[PDB]
């Protein structure tokens, strides 16, 4: 996250780390839905281009932390995973669309005040939030910079941007899978997700009742932060079906 | 930078 | 299950269970053009 800040401890209790066995290192961001469930972007585990294809074995789900570095103890928990769903249109041949992933956990996690599940939207929200203009938040331990990394989880709030606005500050083809973010050059304002934050979770709090809804999964970006450009983010709302598809099939 | 997690998660 | 999710999904321990703000979620219902 880039002109964020650090997040307050049991700010995004949904927020997940996939970090990886062997290197052990942080690979995405994630956000958990159910005790089972973990949501994060497809290109996170495949993406043949640079021979990207992960595993079950080969990944692991950090939940409740706070800390990037230190194993966390008696606070955070890590889950092994079932199984890993990708979605099967995945387009990674092009624009990364559909770029959402669903992965099953080994055990159900128990829930504490820094594990939490995020809600996931319905027609009725996705319609009443999603405008332009309304600000939704990011969280991640990604890079701070585009060219260091962060202690703690930062957090950063930017507004939807007009898609009009989104297809034409870059050359990539933008499908209704997707939606974008951030400040408009004239606005005195910065922030952006940056390498290390995809997969995670971009969501907005409905006034209606309170709760937190994950909008949109953080997909790509050109650069971090840059000027004209702004972030993609997954559509959730319009990839629901598959979601629940796979819940209640799997 | 990473500390390391208890052996027990790798299996 | 899912529509919403868990049913209880949403809601944080240390922040609306306990009636408490986290500092930047006014920024967010105010783009919203007041939220309440
Ligand atoms: N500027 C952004 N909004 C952004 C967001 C997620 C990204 N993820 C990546 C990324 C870069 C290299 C390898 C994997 C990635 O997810 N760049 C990203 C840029
Ligand atoms: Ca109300
Ligand atoms: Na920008
Ligand atoms: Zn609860």
């Amino acid at each position: 996250i880039v002109e964020g800040s650090d997040a307050e401890i049991g700010m995004s209790p949904w927020q997940v780390m996939l970090f990886r066995k062997s290197p052990q290192e942080l690979l995405c961001g994630a956000s958990l839905i159910s005790d089972r469930w973990v949501l994060t972007a497809a290109h996170c585990l495949l993406y043949p281009p640079w021979d990207k294809n992960f595993t079950e074995n080969d990944l692991l789900v950090r939940i409740g932390k706070h800390s990037r570095t230190r194993y966390e103890r008696n606070i955070e928990k890590i889950s092994m995973l079932e199984k890993i769903y990708i979605h099967p249109r995945y387009n990674w041949r092009e624009n990364l669309d559909r770029d959402i992933a669903l992965m099953k956990l080994k055990k159900p996690v128990a829930f504490s005040d820094y594990i939490h599940p995020v809600c996931l939207p319905d027609r009725e929200t996705a319609a009443s939030l999603l405008q332009a203009g309304y600000k939704g938040r990011v969280t991640g331990w990604g890079n701070l910079k585009e060219t260091g990394q962060p202690s703690v989880l930062q957090v950063v709030n930017l507004p939807i941007v007009e898609r009009p606005v989104c297809k034409d500050s870059t050359r990539i083809r933008i499908t209704d899978n997707m939606f974008c973010a951030g400040y408009k050059p004239d606005e005195g304002k910065r922030g952006d997700a940056c390498e290390g934050d995809s997969g995670g979770p971009f969501v907005m709090k409905s006034p209606f009742n309170n709760r937190w809804y994950q909008m949109g999964i953080v997909s790509w970006g050109e650069g971090c932060d840059r000027d004209g450009k702004y972030g993609f983010y997954t559509h959730v709302f319009r990839l629901k079906k598959w979601i629940q598809k796979v819940i209640d099939q799997f | 930078d990473f500390e390391e997690i208890p052996e027990e998660y790798l299996q | 299950t899912f529509g919403s999710g868990e049913a209880d999904c949403g809601l944080r321990p240390l922040f609306e269970k306990k009636s408490l703000e986290d500092k930047t979620e006014r920024e967010l219902l105010e783009s919203y053009i007041d939220g309440r």
